């Protein structure tokens, strides 16, 4: 995978606005959308109306239904920081099943990939050295996290 | 149905892709002319039919699942620095599952509405519209009915709210074999998340003692989408004290091309 | 300068116990010290007696005499973290002369080098992305901080 | 006296070094036979005589100013991976000043005492021994008398405490033209520093909620060098939760060669 580029957004904006790419993708059939493709839309953001103030009752319902619920953060993000999510999740008041512990890429490995807590009904994971967009900073660790989630199995302790 | 949406090849595609791809539009409202665009990357595994199905969504509100999720984070390809060639991502998540990327709501990326009042959205309407995309995609792709299904993504609002609507409607759409949800980097409760932001910024050396003290006294309780002018005044001092760092990854180098594509603090 | 090596301690242990090096340095004349050269002594650490609990009265006597007093931290250190020094220095209750601000290598430069507060009598500086041993991680930034200290000039604002 | 201390050249030394170097022992107790080793790198400047004089000290207590200060951090040379030859450091601090490294107290590095009981030290005896060193170093190097002088280094105790003994004796030794001090990463007040440690570790995701609340309840007040059993029990759980990170630089990679040279948690 190439080294990190803080200007990489510009490459998919150029690529996704190429006419031949839109044809192959079956997107913007016959120029039907009049503005160009861009990554985020300011008008959807400025015009948003109802935004809930508390999703914790939605979480109690999903956990009551017996659904697998996992949440994770990158620890160098300051927009939604680790402290915000830890305080919100701690307010659900769930029983701890596996206490806060460091996880490794394999039980025999030495570099901490991040830390994790398992409550009864919910697993929380942090990824060390990763920003808001975790897979662009730590791709191997995000892939391991996705595989463990699909299995329903904890992140590897040593 | 699906055959028309089959993507046979993409410009700048590297030489060995072996998994199937589909892309097109699903109309979710015939009267208003509202349609969502999706890109599907099948599992690059020996038996694709064994792998689960995963819906990925980015948030903001307002950002693209294809522009962030597929092309910069977890999809099979990344775009080269020449803006014309693709390269394969060895940690692509379709190595463990069939991944569906949808741009939602209409007005994001390639998704659109012929009625512009449709571009004024809200949380409950976003969840109803994306649930409707889902039941209509399953009708176009019936070989995924009853397959093990997960919802994943970067929005503390869209992923728990869509999950609640799928679950409440399970007797109406029994063929969606919903197993669980994976939430990344998301807002969860306005009061608790506002206290943790002012605290973490101070313990990382990003703000002053007095921005922290004022922030904790006037901002907890404010909405992030509809802020009061009292808290906007402290919030704005906080961000000026932080300087020219990228707030999404505070130790990395910053991009030099000045007309930045991100014009709002997308959450 | 070569990139960061986490194992660089071992190169110094080896070079400083070479006999030709001890000769050129005029160190350990005639094999006078029994034990070999090492970076740190466990016997000095373990036999340590009297250790003060509060240095703030010493800081007040040096500031009052008009001596230049600067303090700095690396912000990825967890042994004496930025939070600990921030709280101890704040307990001096000195008036602020320049409020917390980001500093750059030059006023025209783009990347944040760290943050700084100037009180009446004491300057505090953090170096972004540097651990406890600040010059091994951020050498250029530590040289600039040294030069500003000698001139008695604040770290460059924008 | 100083001419005998001149270092003519080091094994493995690079080709362009133009500055002067001196090294040797200064006996601070004739009776017990106690002596400190020093290495002096002069300013690499157009007129070194114009440049100030700075004493650099590392802390621990117990670690070496030459091993840490000079060879890995701010000195003129850096060691190659073969452990046998040297390279020039272009951000060396002797490009702006004359830098004096002393290993202190005796027992550290090359510094020794011929009376064994001298190796049990305390804060006041350390400041007195390094002040005596300084008075005696100036008589060997009489041309640095009254040069603009600064004390800098990595110990929250040694740098303020030696500065207080130099300052209180300025009418006794006026030739030490003491201008100020630079303190790096140091312990300053046991109570405030201890609250700051448990709070910073929690806000960086290193410890659990309950290690943080117990730590804040039993440890502020305790000494770092002589802790109560109550606080040691919490402290050891906290170091366990952090795992195998390097605690001096929490985001970098760890050294594989695990017979580590550092066997204590040096402050
Ligand atoms: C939004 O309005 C546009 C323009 O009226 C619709 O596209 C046009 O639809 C008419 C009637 O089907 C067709 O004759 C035009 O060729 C077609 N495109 C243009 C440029 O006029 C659009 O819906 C239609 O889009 C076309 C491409 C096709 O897929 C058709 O099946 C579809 O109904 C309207 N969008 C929606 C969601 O209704
Ligand atoms: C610690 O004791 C040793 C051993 O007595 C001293 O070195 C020896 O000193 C005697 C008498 O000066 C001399 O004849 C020996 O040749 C000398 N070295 C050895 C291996 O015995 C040492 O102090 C002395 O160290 C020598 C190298 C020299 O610098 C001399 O000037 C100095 O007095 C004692 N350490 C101290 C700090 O006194
Ligand atoms: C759709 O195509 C037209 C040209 O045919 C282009 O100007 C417009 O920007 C495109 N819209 C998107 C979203 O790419
Ligand atoms: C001093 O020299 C002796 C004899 O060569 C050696 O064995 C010893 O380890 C040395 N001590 C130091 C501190 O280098
Ligand atoms: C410099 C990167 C900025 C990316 C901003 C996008 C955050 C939007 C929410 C999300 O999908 O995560
Ligand atoms: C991996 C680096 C560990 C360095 C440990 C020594 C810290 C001692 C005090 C000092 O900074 O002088």
């Amino acid at each position: 995978l190439p080294p990190y580029d803080p200007c990489a957004v510009f490459n998919s904006i150029n690529y996704l606005n190429l006419p031949e790419v839109q044809t192959a993708l079956h997107a913007n059939v016959s120029g039907i959308v009049e503005y160009p493709w861009t990554v985020c839309s300011n008008t959807i953001f400025d015009q948003w109306g109802q935004a809930a103030d508390d999703l914790l009752p939605v979480y109690r319902e999903l956990i009551q239904a017996g659904l697998r619920v996992w949440v994770y953060s990158g620890d160098t993000d300051s927009v939604v920081p680790v402290s915000s999510t830890r305080r919100s999740l701690a307010a659900l008041e769930l029983p701890v099943k596996t206490s806060w512990y460091p996880w490794y890429m394999a039980p025999t490995e030495r570099e901490v990939g991040g830390w994790s807590v398992q409550y009864e009904g919910l697993t929380y994971v942090t990824v060390r050295g990763a920003g808001h967009l975790v897979p662009v900073h730590r791709p191997a660790q995000a892939f391991l996290l996705f595989k463990q989630f699909l299995k329903g199995e904890p992140m590897p302790a040593e | 149905q699906q055959e028309d949406d089959r993507i046979l090849g993409l410009p700048g595609q590297p030489n060995g892709v072996a998994f199937g791809m589909y892309g097109g539009y699903v109309t979710i409202d015939d009267n208003n002319g509202r349609a969502l665009y999706y890109w599907f990357q099948e599992a690059d595994t020996a038996d694709p039919a064994a792998a689960p199905l995963v819906l990925w969504l980015n948030g903001g509100p307002g950002c693209s699942s294809i522009g962030l999720g597929a092309m910069q984070e977890l999809g099979a390809f990344r775009v080269h620095t020449n803006g014309e060639s693709l390269l394969l991502n060895e940690y692509a998540w379709n190595k463990a599952a069939n991944i569906l990327f949808a741009e939602s709501p209409a007005g994001v990326g390639f998704s659109y509405s012929n009625t512009s009042s449709d571009l004024s959205m809200g949380d409950d309407k976003m969840a109803q519209d994306t649930y409707t995309f889902l039941v209509k995609w399953f009708e176009r792709f019936p070989h995924y009915n009853y397959r093990e299904f997960y919802i994943a993504g970067e929005s503390g609002h869209f992923i728990p709210q869509l999950s609640q609507v799928v679950y409440r409607n399970r007797n109406n759409s029994p063929f969606i074999n919903f197993q669980g949800l994976l939430v990344s980097s998301g807002l969860t409760n306005d009061h608790e998340d506002m206290i943790g932001m002012f605290e973490s910024w101070w313990h990382h050396g990003l703000i002053s003692d007095e921005t922290r003290d004022s922030g904790l006294k006037v901002c907890p309780g404010t909405s992030f989408m509809h802020p009061t002018p009292e808290c906007t005044e402290v919030w704005n001092k906080a961000l000026a004290e932080q300087g020219n760092i990228n707030p999404y990854t505070i130790y990395t180098p910053t991009c030099d091309r000045e007309p930045s594509p991100y014009q709002r603090r997308f959450w």
